[PDB]
């Protein structure tokens, strides 16, 4: 359920806020 | 060498979600996502998980190549962020590299993706 792609990357980046 | 890693810690984080543990994990891969936020594919010897994110304050560990693919590290503080769809993001706040990538040399064990 976690992949190397922009949508998952962006969700992960935002989750660190 | 699997006895060096906290087998079952990834399942514990994904199920219990408790943050008191200090698991010993191997870095499999590190990718900047964008100032960069590093995403990590981590192994506990049994499973891998790729929703680990490095706190910005730890970026020097990547920049100076202390934290790099195949190194073994011990997590000292982390935060779990459960998303609306049920996936969990694990933000690493504090960690210590116990054994360098060069000294480990290779992926430990045969871990498989968690669920």
């Amino acid at each position: 359920t976690w992949e190397a792609d922009d949508v998952d990357d962006d969700l992960l980046y935002q989750a660190c806020d | 060498m699997v006895g060096q890693l906290s087998e079952g810690a990834i399942a514990a984080i994904m199920q219990k979600g408790d943050t008191n543990i200090k698991p010993i994990l191997q870095v499999i891969n590190i990718r900047p996502i964008t100032p960069p936020r590093y995403r990590l594919l981590m192994s506990d010897g049994l499973n891998t998980l790729s929703s680990f994110m490095l706190a910005t304050q730890l970026n020097p560990l990547v920049e100076e190549e202390q934290l790099s693919s195949n190194c073994v590290c011990q997590i000292h503080r982390f935060i779990v962020n459960t998303l609306k769809d049920g996936r969990r993001v694990v933000i690493l706040m504090e960690l210590e590299v116990l054994k360098s990538a060069e000294a480990v040399g290779v992926k430990i064990g045969n871990p498989v993706p968690y669920n």
